């Protein structure tokens, strides 16, 4: 896995790659690691793929019931911390997660939270989750502004995977686009990199490493 | 977490035409020492139905205990224990595979590979396996341990598949039985000769013979 | 020390076609060089138009399919016997494998039926819970073998139109259900080949509106 | 050890290598140069076990500098390369093997143009346009796959390396106390002493 | 353990125990709260036939139960000790969690499904 | 691996199975596993595939080497002398398990050697992975007073034993009969009883298929 | 392995199962374990078969070159021998032999050699797997200056006995008889000495 | 730390009518991390093809060996080596190296020049020929190659539809590999004309 | 340990040496491994001491709790007590256990429990370490309906034999006389059994 | 985590905690405030155990803010140190213990003297006048038994706090990311936003 979330002048954006492995084995090319716990709320995810799948759409669910209890959609800080919470009950028993927790809210504004299996909880503007990290960073960092557009910034999330995709064994597939705003999160499409790959090379003039 | 100490060898058995025949040696073995003889392996449950153990004798003579209990339960307020509701093959199988694997999920297995031998209430033959780990299959025949790598070779050139069956007798099936036997004691280093014999009949019912010695051997030596 | 799992060998392939699905698997079953059934079935009818395998380890996949059985005449029993969707079924067998999370089945399940808008489906899970449907899923100890080849003659991955400078893929279309049997005929043939815990004979089971139907082949017994 | 980047443009090979030399939690010195010159034309940068690294680098320097002397004349980069990695896939089988990770930068005269060849510890070389050993290339090599053009000049390299250096800084737990950068073309090599 | 049902229905279909609860707190000094544009005033009557009293260290009528949340009461002092530390063991908990302190609506149905649940649970008034 | 070895009135005959394995995947379908050390002395050879034909090679070259020497054909028991202290010398390190056997001035001879050096003398052997199945056969069919043909008979029904209940054994059997006065005779694919059935499809792709960024033409002369 | 070797009047016997041992299963039944190393100089082997195969073939080389200098070597010599192989080489060998041979001078003598490579002469020797069971039989049965008769009877009882009991064990009976008439190979199938 | 799958890589040759094919992708990584999508792993002595996948630093040593070799062979023999001789000479050189091997699936590929025969071959790290009709595959994504050419493989075809076949044979099979892939290379092979040409592929 | 259980004409005898052990030294040299678990039930004991001691005494207590409710219990019902606790314990226990008793209506009953806690109804019974050394000779010399003076000797030969093999045993022989006439001790001393 | 140290000076105790956190070979985060408020006149630092650390903080920091409010009253920093010991001496013997290291600063208004406490995972609890956790220790401890004076301004000890942080910015391994410096006195917890 490669997964970022960066925050922004235009909120957030948040870029995913869609490949699964068992040791060198491609296991899948087309999993979906972003999850959409409400209109306002996003969760990434990274590790281990019944882990974050179960327990991420049983945060989704705890999220549902405080609205229902209170009223009232839950804050980003508050459904990050029932995830933190829930692995730091099981920390020893195993579990592998590294997610991302991103969302919207009036009292918070544009939020992100990075929360791992060892009990982890971050608020941050920046994060790059997954054995494709590094490679996501290398170009993240080396781009990133805050007044970037919000063309330019769902570029470069989608640029930052496309490099991972490329370089870490373990990442690939295709890349995830979101976009978060104060009206809620929207969808920019699946990029498959057997295309987008030859796409950007060719319009950027980027990736001279490999024979054209 | 266990270590089998008493163990019984290879259960061998077979489908023909009219019903199932099942045999075990009686030995019980002590790692190398040949430890005791006068040991049945083989164990009826009611006039229809013969289980075959092998692995831990002490499991072994647990597992006797549970199906003569399964038994005396069945008969309980049941007018029809020796008749519609007498215990079939396949009530027994179940009983015990559901006890395996709940053995081997609990951590602490019964060490034993078993095989279930009868004739349904509807004149079907039943042969199923299952063991220590609880794994279940069936087939024209079955066989644990050594028998798996000898005598199931052996067996399957008479029944290789399921339309073989009908075109094998009780005759011909018991021959191949008795061979495979011997090619056992031949080769087994924790066989014994003597051992027991088994055939569920449709039509005949039971036989459960008892004392029968390998035979008919050979014993040669090239020259070099 | 005692090791509570084992390896039945074996492999199954899930295939979604428009209007129907299948879920093959052959008939062999087998532990370390010895071969048990030449005919032991692990792909099952679960009712509702469901029907399911569970390959790796045959206890922990003939108790996983009986617990899914039994909880489809549960569903039956608490929701007015209303029938038990594919995608509701997929959610449930998730929660079964991860309720044994740290003491997993050690088995690749996968499920095939029709969704509610009556097309193909396909899901597969890891053995701890993790699902995703597809239109493709081989499973098992050839599934190395078998994936790519569906990869390549389902999804049409690799190919590109002729003359077009690789520029244009070949596009994207279902597959008739006689074409499908025949990729799944040809994927097993070609496992038997290759790996030896495969073989014996194939089992396929087709659903469509109609109900499930089931087709036998022999395969090679060495 | 830890750091080591290379860069071939145009019309040059750059080399940056770290310059602290850590020994438990103490940084012993913040001033190493981990590059031997090993003849006119060649550069040869290198990290690993501690030790290893600079009696292999200068064991091959010697090697070069007498076959200088012998025929009078200058090995081109390829023929250098070739003879360090047979050293090292000699050493992989050894009682002790050299754990030395290199790269070698040079400017061959004969084709006028620059070489940069990455080698590791197991004798595995590669000819690249840009190349790290360790964790270094876990950041640099998306980054150079974005930023990098082939026909860029000597100082577009080293805007390029500055890039390079900003993200370790920010992003590798240790601080690894700068580099030092070197630069081979057709006259030579020099270093740059205000990076 | 104690498992007598003591709240239970009458005939008539009331509930006598928790009724007879009522008159206790009827039987309490009189609690006013009125809530202005900006604030909330809480007044409490303290009864004159305890003179020699002594007023610093006497347990105050209203408490603290958050730093933006206070809690009167009228009836056992007893039984509100008991309340009150709920509330504010309640209110530290909710800091924790959802990293935001306590709505008083919130404090509020806390306390009142504490004060409920004694009124089903068996052995207890 | 199945091998076995025969004796019979007036000679030998050894076979073999043609599978070869790694793992759990056959690398070769109809591999050679009988080797010939001198014209009428072959062995068949179950273990590590290189080993077998590395040590069958070298003991075969220093038998023709000595036979040259003495102006004598060459014996077995040189064979199995040269066989048996090479392998001791690598203490099973050399995973050779072979089955050695011929006919030479002294009469026909049939024996087996171990990885670790040890030898056996036999009218029947069995050696690999099949062994037990193809033992159980020759235990339960062989007899004193063999006929050539009844012999080659036994040896394949054993191979057979081994190829469908083994699961490292199978394809084809080869055979392999050494008769004194006579020349050995190498019956290669005696039997094939696996013969892959026909595909259901063809899957030659239109021309085109394959996206290409370029071409060159390679130069192999000088 | 069962194996053991007595002495008596007329010279000495050698006796042996026929059993070969991969684990639990029986990879010959019809060994032969009762091996010439020198004319009237036998040996019973146990352990390893590769180890004690490769000691033998040594040590019948030995005694082949011995004899074509000094003449007849004694069996003490030929025990000497096999002990020098089998203590040198303890580290890397699993062999427990029995020697056995017959002088006109010395008539029938018997030495054992254990696992560490030890010399001892006795009366009669018991040894391999098998041997364990019989220990209590021998010793109580055991007579010097016994008639070939008796001794193939006491060896016969003893191995069937072990063979009874050690699963290592099995197969035929064979002996080797070892006195100034010459040599004598004998063998006993199971339905004989089964029964006994 | 298994020195067979650290750089990755594969190699598929097989054989039509009156000619050959051989194919290779172009990783060079070190476990996770690509390092090089320019590293062949096909390399040619005269008209006999050799392919080797595995540890990178001993498919480059073995390639400098086999060149040594047959020129040696060429001077001493007046003449080119053979596939079939090579195949032998391959198989020697391996299993020198018994108990201390180079970690590699090397495979033969080529057209004897005499008789005109198409000839593929396969070896173990250790020197075992496998020699086959139809195809031979090698490297981390062998498991994949072998289900792609048990499928895709028919005898007897044309140099242009050989092409198809063990090109799709390849790119499938790399794109189920995380450690293969990274482009590709595909050798054609006649009596007396080479192509070689370079695949697009999915560079992740 | 070297202990049996002999069935005869009259009734059952038991029989065990008197050694116990912590490594090659022995902790007492004068042991009764013969336990009294009913008037006419008994037990020997091998293996674990602290565990067949906690296991006896456990019997002891249940039967002494059955006689006051059913009366005598048979030897057989004592066997399962023995079985009950051998087979539930068995990861924890190192108990090998030989049950013997007298009844009127069955005689003398010998019930061996080896270490899986499985039972075995024999005619005769041996077990402890030093068995292994005689099963080869109890085989030879058992039979059945034997006198007393013809039983105690074969115990007395058996255990003789036992003792001169196995170096975990030895001391004095102990046996104890179950029949009919009532319970009767005997006592073996080395100057005595050595010799035989 | 890594980095916690603290100075008690004549009026104050001044804490300095790194910034950075580090999970394999990436900087996560370069601005991480580790510390918590447990009373408006006492602070406690931590270093540790990933997760571990701010969960056991924040238990801490819920616990003593409930006793405030219960009691109307703040504990004295003595009384926090020995309610933090008593928990981390349960934690010890646990299933799972809480490893965390933390330092207590907290002003006694009582007596109006500043408090340092140093309290490791174990529950070993000590009072010192410079305190440090981790390897810090290693390097700070002997610069401050040379620098140090017991009646320093806040000012002095923020320039002694400068020469620790310089020495370990030059020798230790990793990059810390600088520290986040607070000061407890007599008017509370203050943060110093230019260090
Ligand atoms: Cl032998
Ligand atoms: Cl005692
Ligand atoms: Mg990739
Ligand atoms: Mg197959
Ligand atoms: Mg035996
Ligand atoms: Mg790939």
């Amino acid at each position: 896995t490669t997964t970022l979330a960066f925050r922004f002048q235009g909120g957030i954006i948040v870029a995913v790659d869609s490949r699964a492995t068992a040791g060198n084995w491609v296991a899948s090319q087309t999993v979906k690691k972003v999850i959409e716990i409400n209109p306002f709320l996003l969760g990434t995810m990274a590790g281990g793929a019944a882990d974050c799948q179960f327990w991420e759409t049983w945060l989704g669910s705890q999220c549902r019931l405080h609205e229902l209890r209170e009223k009232e959609r839950i804050s980003v800080a508050a459904a990050s911390k029932i995830l933190s919470n829930l692995v730091y009950q099981y920390k020893g028993a195993g579990l592998s997660m590294g997610t991302m927790i991103c969302g919207y809210t009036r009292k918070e504004g544009p939020t992100i939270y990075y929360v791992d299996s060892d009990g982890t909880r971050l608020k941050g503007d920046i994060f790059c989750v997954g054995s494709g990290q590094t490679f996501a960073y290398g170009v993240l960092d080396s781009n990133y502004k805050w007044d970037l557009s919000v063309e330019d910034a769902l570029y470069l999330g989608k640029r930052s995977i496309l490099a991972a995709a490329h370089r870490d064994a373990y990442s690939g597939g295709s890349v995830n686009l979101y976009h978060v705003t104060e009206d809620g999160w929207i969808y920019h499409g699946n990029h498959d990199v057997g295309e987008l790959f030859w796409k950007v090379k060719e319009e950027e003039g980027s990736f001279n490493n490999v024979i054209g | 977490t266990q270590q089998p100490i008493v163990t019984g060898t290879s259960v061998i058995s077979m489908k023909y035409d009219n019903g199932v025949i099942i045999a075990a040696d009686n030995l019980g073995s002590y790692g190398s020492l040949l430890r005791f003889n006068g040991v049945e392996r083989l164990i009826p449950v009611g006039d229809n139905t013969v289980v075959g153990i092998s692995g831990d004798i002490s499991d072994m003579q647990h597992i006797e205990r549970l199906l003569k209990d399964l038994v005396t339960e069945n008969a309980y307020d049941n007018p029809l224990a020796d008749a519609e509701e007498a215990l079939e093959p396949s009530y027994i199988f179940e009983y015990l595979a559901t006890v395996m694997y709940q053995r081997r999920s609990k951590m602490n297995p019964l060490w034993n590979a078993i095989i279930v031998a009868g004739v349904q209430s509807n004149g079907d033959q039943f042969l199923r396996y299952v063991n220590l780990l609880g794994v279940t299959y069936s087939s024209p025949t079955l066989a644990t341990g050594f028998g798996a790598h000898m005598a199931n070779p052996l067996l399957r050139k008479v029944v290789d598949r399921e339309s073989d069956i009908p075109k094998t007798t009780v005759q011909v099936a018991e021959e191949a039985i008795v061979n495979a036997m011997r090619v056992l004691y031949y080769r087994d280093a924790r066989s014994s000769r003597n051992f027991s014999l088994a055939i569920i009949d449709k039509n005949t019912g039971l036989t459960f013979k008892k004392n029968l010695q390998v035979e008919n051997m050979k014993w040669d030596f090239a020259k070099d | 020390q005692f090791n509570p799992y084992g390896d039945n060998g074996g492999t199954i392939l899930g295939i979604a076609g428009e209007d129907f699905a299948v879920l093959a698997g052959d008939t062999r079953n087998i532990t370390d060089y010895s071969i048990n059934s030449r005919y032991e079935p692990k792909v099952f009818d679960c009712g509702d138009n469901i029907v399911m395998s569970a390959n790796g380890f045959a206890a922990d996949g003939d108790a996983l399919v009986k617990r899914f059985k039994n909880s489809v005449k549960w569903y039956h029993f608490d929701h007015n016997d209303k029938k038990l969707s594919i995608n509701s079924a997929a959610r449930n067998i998730q929660h079964l494998l991860y309720g044994k999370r740290f003491f997993p089945y050690y088995v690749h399940t996968i499920i095939a039926g029709l969704d509610e808008d009556g097309k193909g489906a396909v899901y597969s899970f890891d053995p701890v819970g993790s699902y995703e449907r597809e239109q493709c899923r081989a499973g098992g100890a050839a599934a190395s073998l078998i994936m790519p080849f569906l990869d390549n003659q389902v999804n049409f991955k690799n190919q590109y139109e002729p003359g077009t400078n690789g520029k244009v893929k070949k596009p994207l279309k279902y597959l008739s259900v006689e074409e499908v049997i025949k990729l799944v005929r040809d994927s097993f043939t070609s496992a038997t080949e290759r790996h030896i815990q495969v073989g014996d004979g194939l089992e396929i089971l087709i659903v469509t509106k109609d109900g499930v139907r089931k087709e036998f082949y022999e395969l090679k017994r060495d | 050890m830890d750091i080591i980047l290379g860069i071939r443009v145009q019309d040059s090979v750059i080399l940056a290598s770290s310059k602290a030399v850590t020994r438990g939690i103490s940084v012993l010195k913040d001033s190493d140069d981990k590059t031997r010159q090993l003849s006119p034309h060649t550069l040869m940068s290198f990290a690993g076990e501690a030790g290893d690294t600079v009696q292999f680098a200068e064991y091959i320097q010697a090697n070069i500098q007498l076959y200088s002397i012998r025929e009078d004349y200058e090995l081109s980069p390829q023929a250098v390369s070739s003879f360090v990695r047979q050293e090292l896939a000699k050493s992989i089988r050894s009682r002790r093997p050299y754990q030395v990770n290199v790269l070698i930068g040079g400017y061959d005269k004969k084709k006028n143009k620059p070489e940069l060849y990455q080698i590791d510890y197991l004798g595995t070389k590669v000819e690249l346009p840009y190349g790290a050993h360790g964790y270094s290339g876990f950041y640099t090599f998306s980054l150079l796959d974005h930023h990098y053009r082939p026909d860029m000049t000597t100082e577009e390299g080293l805007d390029l390396l500055k890039l390079c250096v900003q993200e370790l800084e920010k992003r590798m737990p240790m601080d690894f106390k700068g580099v030092i950068v070197k630069i081979v073309d057709k006259d030579g090599i020099r270093q740059v002493d205000d990076f | 353990g104690y498992d007598r049902a003591l709240s239970i229905f009458s005939p008539d279909g009331h509930i006598f125990q928790v009724e007879y609860a009522l008159e206790a707190v009827k039987r309490g000094t009189c609690a006013v709260g009125v809530k202005g544009k900006n604030c909330v005033v809480l007044g409490c009557e303290r009864r004159s036939t305890l003179k020699l009293q002594d007023t610093r260290i006497t347990p105050s009528k209203v408490s603290k139960i958050d730093s933006h949340v206070v809690l009167s009461f009228s009836g056992l002092n007893a039984d509100s000790r008991i309340l009150i530390e709920k509330a504010r063991v309640e209110a530290q908990s909710h800091r924790l969690t959802l990293e935001d302190p306590v709505t008083v609506e919130y404090l509020t149905r806390y306390v009142a499904g504490v004060q409920q649940r004694y009124t089903q649970s068996g052995g207890v008034r | 691996t199945t091998i076995v070895g025969v004796k019979f009135n007036n000679g030998v005959v050894i076979a073999a199975d043609t599978r070869s394995t790694q793992g759990p995947i056959v690398a070769d379908k109809n591999c050679a596993k009988l080797h010939r050390i001198s014209p009428k002395i072959w062995c068949a050879g179950a273990g590590t595939a290189a080993d077998t034909e590395a040590v069958t090679q070298l003991i075969g070259s220093n038998i023709e080497l000595h036979s040259l020497y003495t102006s004598r054909e060459p014996r077995v028991v040189s064979a199995l002398q040269m066989l048996k202290q090479h392998l001791f010398k690598y203490q099973g390190h050399i995973g050779a398990y072979l089955i050695v056997a011929g006919v030479d001035p002294t009469g026909s001879h049939l024996f087996s050697i171990h990885a670790h050096g040890s030898t056996d003398v036999g009218y029947y052997l069995s050696l690999g992975s099949g062994s037990l199945a193809a033992m159980a056969v020759l235990e339960s069919h062989w007899k004193q007073d063999l006929t050539k043909e009844e012999a080659i008979k036994l040896a394949s029904d054993a191979i057979q034993a081994g190829i469908w209940n083994d699961l490292g054994s199978g394809s084809n059997v080869d055979v392999c009969v050494m008769e004194i006065g006579k020349d050995a005779e190498y019956l290669r694919n005696y039997l094939t009883p696996n013969v892959r059935e026909e595909k259901q499809k063809s899957y030659k792709f239109p021309r085109g298929t394959t996206a290409v960024l370029k071409e060159s033409i390679v130069n192999i002369c000088d | 392995t069962s194996i053991m070797a007595v002495t008596f009047k007329d010279g000495v016997i050698l006796g042996a199962d026929s059993r070969t041992t991969t684990g639990a299963y029986i990879a010959n039944r019809v060994t032969d374990k009762l091996t010439r190393v020198h004319d009237k100089i036998w040996c019973c082997r146990s352990g390893s078969a590769a180890d004690t195969q490769a000691i033998a073939d040594i040590v019948q080389y030995h005694l082949e070159l011995y004899t074509s200098q000094y003449g007849t070597p004694s069996t003490e010599t030929a025990a000497s021998v096999f002990k020098e192989l089998c203590y040198e080489n303890k580290d890397n060998l699993t062999a427990g032999i029995i020697v056995a041979g017959y002088d006109d001078k010395n008539k029938g003598e018997v030495y054992t050699i254990p696992l560490g490579g030890s010399v001892h002469k006795l009366p009669y020797a018991i040894a391999g797997s098998g041997s364990t069971f019989i220990y209590g039989y021998c010793d109580k049965n055991f007579r010097e200056n016994m008639s070939k008769e008796e001794t193939v009877d006491f060896i016969k009882h003893s191995l069937s006995q072990a063979i009874k009991w050690d699963g290592s064990s099995g197969g035929v009976i064979r002996m080797v008889v070892l006195t100034a008439a010459g040599v004598e190979r004998l063998i006993f199938y199971p339905d004989e000495y089964e029964q006994l | 730390s298994d020195p067979s799958s650290i750089n990755g890589g594969i190699v598929v040759a097989m054989t039509g009518k009156d000619c050959v094919a051989i194919a290779c992708d172009l990783r060079l990584g070190s476990q996770s991390l690509g390092v090089s999508n320019k590293f062949e792993k096909i390399f040619h002595y005269g008209h006999v093809f050799l392919g080797i996948t595995g540890l990178a630093t001993d498919v480059t040593t073995l390639n400098e060996m086999f060149r040594y070799k047959t020129n040696l062979y060429k001077l001493k023999e007046e003449r080119a080596i053979e596939p079939e001789t090579f195949t032998q000479l391959v198989s020697s050189s391996l299993y020198e190296r018994r108990f201390g091997p180079y970690f590699v699936g090397p495979v033969v590929a080529g057209i004897n020049s005499k008789s005109g025969k198409p000839f593929i071959a396969g070896f173990d790290l250790i020197g075992c020929i496998d020699e086959a009709k139809d195809f031979i595959v090698s490297g981390t994504a062998s498991d994949q190659l072998f289900g792609m050419c048990e499928s895709l493989y028919e005898p007897n075809l044309e140099p242009e539809d050989l092409f198809e076949t063990i090109s799709q044979a390849l790119l499938n099979a790399a794109d189920r590999d995380a450690l293969s892939g990274w482009g590709a290379v595909v050798y054609i092979i006649k009596k007396d004309e080479v192509v070689k040409r370079y695949l697009k592929m999915r560079q992740d």
